[PDB]
RNA sequence: CCCACCCAUACCCCGCCCUCAGGGUAGAAACGAUGCCCUGAGGAGUAGGCGGCCGUGGAGGUCAGUGACGAAGCCUAGGGC
RNA sequence: CGGGACCGAGGACCGCGCUCUGCAAGGAUGCUGGCGUAAUGGUCACCAGCGACCCGUCUUGAAACACGGACCAAGGAGUCAA
RNA sequence: GAGACCGAUAGCGCACAAGUAGAGUGAUCGAAAGAUGAAAAGCACUUUGAAAAGAGGGUUAAAUAGCACGUGAAAUUGUUGAAAGGGAAGCGCUUGUGACCAGACUUGCGCCCGGCGGAUCAUCCGGUGUUCUCACCGGUGCACUCCGCCGGGCUCAGGCCAG
């Protein structure tokens, strides 16, 4: 026998979806290639939250992305692996180039009206394959009921 | 007799579901997956004039 | 009807049964055990020297707690009885048994006990009381009886050894 | 588009009507399928471009996948009938599968099937005779 | 085994019965193999026993896993930092005690001895100056790794 | 046809794994059944007890699901569920379902003949 | 006090099973990528926790499934996984 | 420099090398004999050597005590709603 | 009128002369119990028995369906065959004996000759289809070219146990 005080520790992170999603297996099967093939740390971050749960995938509204926009960042592209939702508060859109994974329908329209573009993570991966010049964006986390009540 | 036998949907899900079979039917591979014999449909979909 | 022995074809040969018959089975499987493959003639007579009592059935398998008598050292055993009854019925079966042989044209004198066997019957339930109000089963064991009479009656060597087997041969 | 091969396979891996599922194996009863296993690689009705191989009166019969035809399945299928000498149909076989680029992966599964198929067709010979064994069998 | 000894055999790397190891000798370490001796033979080795245990059980610790030391280039590219390229050079640092002996010592996977051919003295849990098998038996440490390895 | 190439096969055991006491219990089935008691001497495994099913003792991946003779076998009711093995005379080999006919047997088998795929009952019905 | 010898599921070497870990695998001649290839370590278990599989009655779909040339059930010192 | 035992995983080539026409260098080949069937192999019954308490429950720390079990078939216990 | 319900120990206590038979002074309590066969064709006639029945002989697709009746498990019993047994058996590991078995194998592929039987040899022309350079079809071969068959010879690979 031999002695081992300390113990081996499988795996705590997700790694697959746990979804049933089929678009969201090629997705997934696109990311594992890219964070395989490339050297950029962007690929890797976006394949883990494409893993995430949608608890650990919280909202981000055109408010945030509107403050995050400032101080030099006007022509970075936007990527949220999130859903997009749309903020009422905010009277005035800025242009801006987002990918999300899904955006609501107010969202897509008012960043269209405002002249800006939305893109897939899959047209992401195909224009910027290292996420250069993108700025990447979560929303929070611990704004959920249950989160309050820990 | 008060168990639950009907079951609560989303009609936004439902209308999601019914579009997704309709996308589906468009797709001759699947027809054949599912087991329909297509091999000698002109073209899938299939739409025959009104007037017959 | 099906007989247990079936190896037995029916050209030659005579069979009786007998079935629902009141008779105690384990005293009918020790006479029937002691007439067990002989011939005709002589075991009739047995089972008629059984009922005069100058003959006696040993008592084999069902003999717990019962009595010893003289007649059973020519079984070589000493507890032996006289099941009357059983060899009244089994002389009946033998009767019908040597009837069907001479319709048959067989030879009687000739005929062997080839197969005899007896099976436990459905169960007769007759109830008895005891002490307290209580009631308890005082039961009929019997038996099927069935029995039968009979006209009594160098290679892949290795080549070591065929060197061997020829060389004596020619020796 | 919503389309593709990689969706329709995602679609179909685990579960279609070709699928024979057993303990010792996955087949399927695909007819663009050849070795007949269930794999993306030989799923022929998932492929945009595929090749199935079926025996004829004489000789083998080769369908093959027009992808300008996908929605029209009644002229969908190009569909070629090789009876002449068998190095012949291999030529012919593996020149429709690897010379222009239209899966040059399935080459040596599409010979090796016209060569089963041919094979196949050959008068069978007579088996031996069962020959008895041991005490029981023999006597 | 009480905790104390159990700690100082684990951090020399002894968790299995027949594990042996490279030490150098300073205080820090002679303290800690002097408390663990109830349960350890040690002593100094040869140049014989150091060529033979790294030839015939010599496993390098390679991203974690445990190499068979069968060619210069996993020594190269695991020591070649300090100028251990060769499996020589890695028997002379140890051997030697060079400036980099604590880097080759802890590249050495702990050895995998078998039991002694010949057995051990008749009485094994005694401390070697009293007819056993424990504590420092200096030289003599060479006919157990020759029965051992 | 003959089977593929393959390595030998090792059976780590081929006797049975027996329920306790279930020889001297005819209302226990023999099938294998984990002792739950805790004090349980074939679930302590003292020795001289019976043995315990694990994956220590799993077949060889190379050779699981393989007859003696090297084939896989393959479960066909008809000429076209033994048409599937066309690509697979040297791995896999036909077992005739129990409730095909005699004719259908017959059928299946002349196919099976003809594409070179062996039969594991071939001689049924006959 | 000395020499040899005996054997544990302990130690050493080799094979095989599983688990965990770390790598490889698309201008796809390309794959049950839920796959395959390479390497290392580890293996007792009550209360307790988690995963995967097997089996039974019934429902949708599917196998152009089996069946009076014999379905289901039952018996079997007959075999295979 | 002899004598003996057990083992042969892998499956085109690629590497490190050497004594470099080639090799003992990233895992067994070559030569030969008998047999080609119950001979090898397997199942069952029995003898032989060694091994081996009757299960479940309960209790405490544990045993012991105590309780249930003549035998077989079918039935038989964490469900549903809010 | 229906059911992702139950299928004769289930489902109402009751699928049957069931709120019956039966019990209790009485209020009340309250079962068990379905299935031959398509059709009775439900065994003529002979024979042995006092009879029940048995045996022949019949009916039937089947009596291995005989008003004990579809199928016919287990406990438990009888006969036949094999075996063991000096105050328990049963079980694990490993041989042996006896009995009984499943596989594997039976030859294949490739060359070199000889003999047959045919021209779906190569090239070219026309048409058609395709992956747009690959094919198929019709004509052309006139037998040193192709495709099968039959005799030999040779190489290789082949089953079990071994040196």
């Amino acid at each position: 026998g031999i002695d081992l005080r300390w113990k081996h520790v499988r795996s705590s992170h997700r790694k697959a979806p746990k979804s049933d999603n089929v678009y969201l297996k090629l997705l997934v099967k696109l990311y594992r290639f890219l964070a395989r093939r490339t050297e950029a740390p962007f690929n890797k971050v976006v394949l883990r939250r494409l893993f995430m749960s949608r608890i650990n995938r919280p909202p981000v509204s055109l408010s945030r992305i509107a403050r995050n926009l400032k101080n030099g960042n006007e022509k970075k592209t936007v990527v949220v692996v999130a859903t997009v939702t749309d903020d009422n508060r905010l009277l005035q859109v800025p242009k801006m180039e987002v990918a999300a994974l899904r955006f609501t329908a107010k969202a897509r329209a008012r960043i269209e009206a405002a002249g800006g573009r939305t893109l897939t993570l899959d047209q992401l991966a195909l224009e910027k394959p290292t996420g250069a010049n993108t700025l990447l964006l979560r929303g929070p986390k611990n704004a959920r009921e249950a989160v309050k009540h820990f | 007799i008060w168990r639950k036998w009907h079951v609560k949907i989303n009609q936004g899900q439902k209308r999601f579901a019914t579009a997704s079979a309709l996308a589906a039917s468009a797709v001759a591979p699947l027809l054949m997956a599912r087991g329909h014999q297509v091999s000698t449909v002109p073209e899938v979909p299939l739409v025959v004039d009104s007037a017959a | 009807v099906r007989y247990a022995a079936t190896e037995i074809a029916p050209t030659k040969s005579a069979r009786a049964r007998g079935s629902y018959l009141r008779v105690s089975f384990k005293n009918t499987r020790e006479t029937a055990q002691a007439i067990n493959g002989w011939k005709l003639q002589r075991a009739l007579t047995f089972l008629q020297n059984v009922i005069d009592k100058k003959e006696a059935v040993p008592m084999r398998r069902y003999a717990g707690s019962t009595g010893r008598t003289a007649q059973g050292k020519q079984w070589g055993v000493s507890r032996a009885r006289w099941p009357v009854k059983s060899a009244q019925f089994l002389i009946g079966l033998l009767k019908n048994a040597e009837a069907n042989a001479d319709a048959k044209g067989l030879d009687t004198g000739n005929l062997i006990i080839k197969h005899i066997q007896v099976n436990q019957a459905p169960k007769q339930r007759r109830r008895t009381y005891r002490a307290h109000g209580r009631i308890n089963p005082y039961m009929s064991n019997p038996c099927h009886i069935e029995l039968i009479l009979t006209e009594a009656e160098e290679s892949h060597l290795s080549s070591r050894q065929r060197g061997v087997r020829i060389r004596r041969a020619l020796t | 588009s919503n389309v593709s091969a990689d969706l329709i396979w995602e679609v179909s891996r685990n579960y279609n009507s070709f699928l024979v599922k057993q303990r010792t194996g996955t087949f399927s009863r695909d007819a663009l399928n050849l070795t007949n296993q269930h794999s993306r690689k030989h799923a022929g009705f998932v492929n945009d471009k595929a090749l199935g191989i079926v025996p004829a009166e004489k000789g083998v019969k080769v369908i093959a996948k027009k992808v300008k035809a996908a929605n029209k399945p009644a002229s969908s299928l190009y569909t070629v009938t090789y009876k002449s000498t068998a190095r012949k149909a291999y030529k012919a076989i593996a020149s429709q599968a690897a010379k222009h680029g239209y899966r040059a992966d399935l080459r040596q599964a599409a010979v090796a099937r016209a060569s089963a198929i041919l094979r196949s067709q050959r008068p069978v010979k007579p088996e031996p005779p069962k020959k008895l064994r041991g005490a029981a069998a023999r006597r | 085994i009480p905790p104390k000894p159990r700690k100082i055999l684990q951090l020399l790397r002894l968790r299995q019965i027949n594990n042996g190891v490279f030490v150098k000798v300073t205080k820090a370490t002679a303290e800690m193999i002097k408390i663990v001796e109830p349960w350890v033979a040690y002593g100094y080795p040869n140049l014989k026993s150091v060529r033979e245990l790294i030839y015939k059980r010599g496993y390098g610790k390679v991203n974690g896993q445990r190499i068979p030391l069968t060619d210069n280039a996993i020594i190269e590219e695991n020591l070649g930092k300090y100028g251990i390229i060769c499996i020589e050079d890695l028997i002379h640092e140890i051997f030697t005690v060079g400036p980099n002996f604590k880097q080759a010592a802890n590249f050495l996977w702990p050895f995998k001895l078998s039991n002694p051919n010949g057995g051990f003295r008749p009485r094994k849990f005694k401390h070697f100056i009293e007819g056993g098998d424990l504590g420092n038996r200096e030289e003599h440490i060479n006919a157990l790794i020759r029965a051992m390895n | 046809v003959a089977a593929k190439k393959h390595v030998p096969i090792v059976k780590k055991r081929t006797k049975r794994f027996m329920r306790h006491q279930s020889d001297r219990f005819k209302c226990l089935d023999s099938a294998w059944r984990k002792p739950k008691g805790i004090d349980n001497r074939v679930r302590r495994r003292f020795k001289g007890n019976l043995a315990m099913p694990s994956i220590g003792y799993g077949s060889n991946k190379k050779t699981k699901h393989m007859m003696p003779s090297g084939h896989k076998a393959f479960l066909v009711h008809n000429v076209k569920d033994v048409e599937l093995l066309l690509m697979h005379n040297r791995t896999y080999a036909a077992e005739i379902a129990h409730n095909v006919s005699s004719r259908k047997r017959i059928d299946i088998i002349t196919r099976a003949k003809q594409l070179g795929v062996k039969v594991t009952n071939a001689k049924a019905k006959v």
